[PDB]
């Protein structure tokens, strides 16, 4: 017998052990693989698929087909359109789009993020929209001047029906907690009117668009966890 | 030029003056089966025009109240010309199918249709007491194909209204958030830029071949992602037209037919 | 019958290049008849989103008119 | 190694084609980046996806299910030493879960096994160290129908021996399956009715018989009863995924897709669109 | 000292273990071999040799010799003279022959199956039988006329008195399953006149005929199990 | 003196001999001096049915009538 | 396979008259004089062939410490469910004198061993027989889903790594690579988590300011495994830590005081680091 | 199945061994590094800076900063100004300085000793000091002539004001032990003046200085110990 | 895929440079994916105190005057 020293860690099981283990059906005959249209080889590939976002989750418009759609007035208004924290984990209602989804399964993330707005109101429906993100620290962009001042565009209503802008990785950490934490600030996502929507007579005066968020290809996660968002009784 | 489409195959050609660019389900046409991998042996049949033509399947109305519409794929065509019958007469077959869904509107009318195409489209069973529980008539609607509701509301196994599906619309009628649906191959009908869409549908399974009357490779789901609005409730309407592509059978069998309503 | 592969970099590691030192590198052997049995196999980076998110017929180009 | 997407510098853009103007219509992502819409510097991107592999991904072995096996003095107890449990992964929910991500895969499984016991009587005494049988009876394989029964022999069917104190057992399990992969969904019959039927025959478990996992104390009974349970575990191993698909938003009803009427509601209020 | 650990499935005890292990009787030189014919390597030279199948186990004729007789006669019929289910582990005829018992240690199977059929007539004895085999998932053969969409062989009596039909191998999966379920249709086998057994007078005129079932070259099981048709008392 | 061979093939295999490169070898080692200590032997899959299914005297054709 | 460096040798020195002579200086350049004794003295030549090798970072760090002791029980009684299991927070904070030797740096980048020592004892004179238990120490990322009691669904662990061990066999143990979000593990923060703005409580910052805000690395959660027994024990999990692979940035002063809390903060009964002599020209 | 034998030690805990060990987060990706300032490969780096000796720690200075400063008076004085023992891990004064507090956690430990003093007097005052150190074994100094006898040096005041003199490893054993020991004493350090301070009028006619105490090059330390300085209730 | 080196000197060797032949080396061997799971490192002795004792921007000599 060839002398042997059991160390520390010997006969223990744990979940993320990997070794080698005896087959429990020697010389099985596997069925040979074909081919599968749709083949995933990693996570963020579906995390970089855009997503549509719950944002008008209020009360009324939660948990029904509704709360997708965002209202948009012919009507002037100096207020935001929108507002929605960027944390793509923690926010309510971003945790549950396929990208938060994926990074509920996560304990840190990193990487820009695409926002893309898609307008469903009428073709002749004319006007320009503000969308912009200011970074964390500083009082909320809940006046359209402070809006501006930080990345943004203006998006031309018309036949190019969508428009997007990416949050840009600005971030004093090297990857951010997906932790609803105070440290982690996640920062802050707007939209105002550039202009009000005006429209022909006969025209609706109601319109609708449609917000979605997915990974830009510099994103990446660190860390898998057990998700919140899913629970079984004892 | 994008915007005109022309699409053709067998002895049929539909023509969109606006449409979106063409999606292809994961980078790939259906094709038939190589010979480096098949379960049967029988020697296969080929329809060729016979199945890969376009079909139209019976219209429905976009009401501002809809919540959604769906079908099974290869069930919408089951009764449907020469490819209906094939379908009833060979036990195995493949098919990859074109979808093209129109939805024509003027400028005026908003609103807009996700049209999603997922593989395997699972749906809940309406009885609460029961898992996955319903007919084969309830579960294959045939060419009309089936609604979505905004509510459930289990029959507790009365009059077979618990063997119908429960369909939230919100959840896509599995108990999963309509928002991600757009990870399946999907295009959207928003009214103002577009009066059409095509995706190409490969055969998809864990087979390279299996049985129709059994089995529902995919399923078409279409629903208002934004509302139908025009000034009044106009119902425009939308017209779902199917193309079997590559499509093949293997193994000749009595003409199966399947329990009717 | 042993293979050679390299290790995913700890906190006190070389550069990023990962090109840099013999003690980075780790020893299998796999000790089975059945690959079943094999620990698990080596991570594949080889992604392609575009599987998903631009399957598209005709290629478009990110300035081009998307109409 | 591959890496992530490197970020170059750049400045203002006054082109008449515009990378941040798309028509999401069409079925493809927005393909913007940082660099397209802002004026950027150049960063060295090394932050690599590997945790987010599916191999890394499903790499955790996850409880799936619990039995629960009584060693009795009692002769109206004998049937109680004896438990036998379909093979599964659709018992626990963080599992399910993770695997439904995809409609197909193939993989192969390993699992392994953790007993404990307890005394569930207010009465104990020496009890020798127990010795566990698991027993894997594949479809229509014959089914002991007691705990003693001729069948524990075991001479086809696989068998493992685990005692207390010892290492917990394992096996690996070679991908095994009718089709070229697993199917998760299963939008179909077990049967066509032929010219209403079929009610019970839908979905995927209709079709899903992958044999049962048959658990026995070895030990003969003694005079104070013991009560063990064991739980197993389960992770894949070179694994490849076909199909993605959202995960599910609501808690589960049964083995199948289904849903609970009271449990239809997974999002939370905000004040208003306007509040962050 | 050198230093290990060790990991979980230490110590255990495997049914299916491949690990060595010190010989209890060592050095024992062991009985040189000689040659012995019919050394067999592999299950499946057996499950490809023809064996009879007990299909008219009806009414009596259940575990008797006449149980592998199949009856023939010289009257008018439509309809079959015999039926199988092609599930050669779930029939409960099919099951209770070598390629049954070979294929009941299997979960797993997959590949063609050939039926071969001997008629033992007279010499005089004519006629022509309709032997078909009819994929699964649709309304079941019936009559002679529903029976012939699908494989068939046409099996014309003569000196060449014994024939055969394969049931291809047609299934939507890779292999199918030996347990019976509602999936794992596996088709149907059925065998009608194509024209009436005719005889000259003074000879016989009712036949048996024996089928026999074997496996194709392309067959194969996977999985072991333990057998069903084996019992035993408790120990 | 270790012996190196290839391993039955597994779920991420494309059932190509040495196609997987050196993923699919393993190394076995005899540690004992007596052979009825080893480990079961390669998988021999060589096999002739005709011992028992055709086992005539006359050499038999398929297409030839079989009573020539 | 190269001989490692000594530390300084001395060259044979004479005695000198030279106008230059190092041992005058000025310290408040914020250089140390650098005299060896051949600059003062005369000395002889030495071979120096000692070393530096236990004074290695690496060295230093290098052994593992008890960072927490972690306490559970099993029992059946009605009021004893929530006592089964035990929910921790991760830090070294527990312990004085880990502490204080990290505390040596402002920052350190490091890869650890986690190794648990388990034992257990009768609380009470039923003095029962119980059998040998299984327990479970899961780790719970922050953010992660928490168990509310020790039979739950969140012990079911897919994602989250947990580790079963069995009392009596060798105690567990593994490896954990850096997790931290910098580049290092900051020591200090000498900062908020966030800044209370102008539409803000005075006060603001009494509740986070410091590292105790923004250092969270999430839970261990330890539970017996084993279902409940008639005669209760008392168990216990003395947690084991090791840096490794570690280095260090920016000394500073070791600790003087007795520690307290999770900040610098001292106590007033203990302000007083060393102790008196009478005079001082006392030897 | 190679068979194999368990020698002792099999299956303990050792809280100083070095064994490889399975990582509970496979493939996980770890933060590139990069150049943090300050960085420190060993504490030896540490063990060379000048920190301030804690000398006066004598009643009313005690556990103040009035404990750093030494003091001078331009009087006639025949007395020490100051004595230590040379014990950098055990005296009350030397085992609170940063030397002595990295050897705190040191068994035993060897190279010369350099100490530092500084002049924080007025410009316009002079005169000159000595510093010395007399080895192990004899009446520690009692008075400037047993300072003299020894290993000395004259600081005097000027530009330079700072001064250093070494304690030069002198020792019987290779290495002493950081404890305590009436075997093992270090020898003994003393200041004298050498002349008395003259003062210039509406000058401060007192002064004073402060010392300072690091590790040679020749330094090293040979095994870790729990320092006796940090406790837990 | 083994790296040897020197072991650190022990009572027996009378070569305090490391030089008495192969007689002192060890054999390590690293088992696992990541390199968090190998022992601790090769001890490296490369030291820079100036960087905390002499951080002079100017460049100081032992013998210059501090100060001119
Ligand atoms: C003694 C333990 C042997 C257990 C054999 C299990 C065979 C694998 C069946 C896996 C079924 C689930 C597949 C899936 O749908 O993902
Ligand atoms: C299954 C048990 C896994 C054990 C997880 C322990 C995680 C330790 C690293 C987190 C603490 C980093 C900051 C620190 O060094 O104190």
């Amino acid at each position: 017998g060839l002398p042997t020293m059991n160390t520390p860690g010997s006969n223990q099981f744990l979940t993320s052990d990997d070794f080698q283990s005896p087959c429990a059906l020697p010389n099985f005959d596997v069925t040979p693989p074909i081919h599968i249209p749709g083949e995933v080889k990693n996570m963020m590939e579906l995390a970089e698929i855009d997503t549509l976002i719950p944002m008008n989750a209020v009360d009324g418009k939660v948990n029904t087909m509704e709360m997708y759609q965002i209202p948009l007035n012919d009507n002037l208004s100096k207020a935001p359109i929108f507002c929605l924290s960027l944390s793509p984990a923690s926010d309510k209602r971003l945790s549950h789009t396929m990208l938060g989804e994926i990074l509920n399964y996560y304990t840190h993330w990193t990487g820009s993020i695409r926002f893309t707005f898609l307008f469903c109101g009428s073709m002749m429906a004319t006007g320009k929209l503000l969308l912009s993100y200011s970074p964390p620290g500083a009082k909320p962009p809940t006046n359209r001047k402070d809006a501006m001042l930080g990345t943004h565009i203006i998006w031309d209503l018309g036949l190019q029906s969508s428009c997007s802008m990416v949050a840009p990785w600005i971030s004093n950490t090297v990857y951010r907690r997906c932790a609803r934490d105070d440290f982690t600030e996640g920062g802050f996502i707007t939209c105002f009117y550039q202009t009000r929507i005006v429209v022909p007579a006969s025209t609706p005066t109601s319109m609708f668009m449609l917000g979605f968020v997915s990974a830009c290809p510099d994103f990446s996660v660190r860390l898998l966890r057990d998700t919140p968002h899913i629970s079984q009784s004892k | 030029s994008d915007r005109v489409r022309q699409i053709t195959l067998g002895n049929s050609t539909i023509t969109t003056q606006e449409a979106a660019n063409a999606i292809v389900a994961y980078g790939e046409w259906p094709t038939y089966i190589n010979d480096s991998e098949a379960n049967p042996v029988d020697a296969p049949t080929e329809p060729d025009v016979s199945s890969n033509r376009f079909y139209t399947l019976e219209s429905v109305s976009w009401k501002t109240t809809s919540r959604g519409w769906w079908w099974k794929l290869p069930d919408c065509l089951k009764d449907m010309g020469m490819f209906g019958q094939n379908m009833y007469y060979h036990y195995l077959g493949r098919s990859g199918y074109t979808i093209h869904v129109q939805c024509n509107a003027s400028k005026f009318h908003q609103g807009a249709l996700g049209v999603f195409l997922i593989p395997e489209f699972v749906m809940a069973c309406n009885t609460e007491s029961k898992t996955s529980y319903v007919s084969y008539i309830n579960a294959n609607p045939g060419e009309r194909g089936g609604e979505f509701t905004n509510t459930y509301n289990p029959s507790n196994t009365d009059a077979s209204e618990g063997r119908k599906f429960a369909a939230l619309d919100y959840l896509l009628g599995s108990g999963v958030l309509a928002g991600n649906a757009f990870v399946y191959p999907h295009q959207i009908i928003n009214l103002r830029t577009n009066n059409s869409a095509t995706i190409v549908v490969p055969y998809v399974n864990s087979l390279v071949i299996d049985c129709m009357a059994k089995h529902n490779n995919w399923g078409i789901v279409i629903l208002p992602l934004a509302p139908l609005a025009f000034a009044s409730s106009p119902q425009v309407p939308i017209t779902v037209t199917i193309a079997p592509m590559c499509t093949e059978f293997n193994g000749l069998r009595n003409i199966t037919v399947p329990v009717h309503q | 019958g042993a293979q050679v592969s390299t290790q995913k970099t700890g906190a006190h590691e070389n550069q990023n290049v990962a090109a840099n030192g013999s003690t980075i590198n780790y020893t299998t052997i796999n000790y089975y008849k059945d690959s079943a049995s094999n620990s698990a196999t080596r991570q594949d980076l080889s992604q392609d989103p575009s599987k998903f998110t631009e399957p598209v017929k005709d290629l478009m180009l990110k300035t081009a008119p998307a109409l | 190694p591959p890496s992530t997407q490197s970020t170059e510098a750049t400045s203002g853009v006054n082109s008449q084609e515009v990378p941040a103007l798309t028509a999401v219509e069409t079925g493809a992502s927005g393909q913007a980046i940082p660099s397209d819409v802002v004026e950027t510097r150049h960063v060295v991107n090394y932050k690599t996806r590997s945790e987010s592999c599916l191999e890394s991904f499903f790499g955790r072995a996850a409880c799936v299910t619990i039995l629960s096996l009584t060693n009795s003095s009692k002769s109206g107890e004998e049937k109680k030493h004896f438990n036998i449990w379909n093979i599964t992964y659709t018992d626990t929910v963080q599992l399910r879960r993770k695997l439904e991500f995809f409609t197909y895969s193939r993989f192969d499984l390993e699992m392994t096994f953790v007993f404990t016991e307890n005394y569930p009587s207010t009465a104990s005494g020496e009890v020798r160290n127990q010795v566990y049988q698991i027993m894997y009876i594949p479809p229509g394989a014959p089914r002991p129908s007691s705990w003693d029964d001729y069948t524990w022999q075991s001479s086809s069917n696989p068998s493992i021996f685990y005692m207390y104190g010892n290492a917990p057992p394992r096996m690996s399990i070679p991908y095994v399956g009718i089709a070229n992969a697993y199917s998760h969904f299963y939008d179909g019959f077990a049967r066509v009715p032929l010219e209403d039927a079929g009610d019970t025959f839908y979905g995927l478990v209709s079709i899903n018989d992958f044999g049962v996992l048959a658990v026995r104390a070895v030990n003969r009974s003694n005079p104070h009863t013991i009560h063990t349970s064991v739980r197993v575990y389960m992770k894949p191993k070179h694994i490849r995924c076909w199909c993605p698909r959202p995960p599910r938003a609501v808690l589960y009803r049964g083995e199948g897709v289904d849903m609970i009427s009271s449990a239809i509601l997974p999002l939370a209020k905000v004040d208003s669109i306007t509040t962050f």
